[PDB]
């Protein structure tokens, strides 16, 4: 699109990010298998929802915090988050572990986006997330091989305990 | 508004934790 052809691997983050949010706002394992982002996209899932919500655990206080900051509740939402990835991406650390943590807060407002019943927003959240994401970081993404790189160094789980 | 910088830092640290811990997991 914007620079080249960033939007292949578009594709698959939109909906792997998606069917992780959907799976996160509902608490269950019931999102369906992903046939759109490919074998990358089941790989990656397996990958976000562990990963994604292991982000979460030890430090939920903070995406508690700023839940309480982001100014979700119309469509401006997907505003309030461009606004703050802009800000999280500022000191330009696109460490793979970042991204994941990008999906992890997305996720959690997503869950409690779900009880508040503004589904019409969780889906397109993912969307904005994964948009701005690629738009930014098109290079970023192709230097891991995408998401099958961040599967590879992410799909295995600690080794220390804890 | 402006009191999201000190939220986006967490978010910030949070992600670099995790590569963090995930990178000497691995090596």
């Amino acid at each position: 699109g914007p620079l080249g052809s960033e939007d292949d691997l578009y594709r698959q983050s939109l909906e792997i990010i998606s069917r992780y949010l959907r799976e996160q706002a509902t608490g269950s394992k019931d999102s369906k298998p992903l046939g759109e982002a490919g074998a990358a996209g089941r790989r990656a899932l397996e990958t976000l929802r562990r990963v994604g919500d292991g982000v979460q655990r030890n430090h939920e206080t903070a995406f508690q915090g700023m839940l309480r900051k982001l100014d979700i509740k119309n469509e401006g939402d997907v505003k309030s988050f461009s606004r703050v990835m802009v800000h999280v991406f500022k000191d330009g650390v696109t460490n793979w572990g970042r991204i994941v943590t990008l999906i992890s807060f997305g996720a959690f407002v997503a869950k409690h986006l779900k009880s508040v019943n503004q589904e019409s927003f969780i889906e397109p959240l993912a969307e904005t997330i994964t948009d701005v994401l690629v738009r930014t970081k098109r290079d970023w993404l192709v230097k891991q091989r995408g998401w099958d790189g961040f599967v590879e160094f992410f799909h295995v789980q600690d080794l220390e305990g804890g | 508004p402006a009191d999201l910088k000190d939220e986006c830092a967490q978010l910030r640290r949070i992600g670099d934790k995790v590569n963090l811990r995930q990178k000497l997991l691995n090596m």
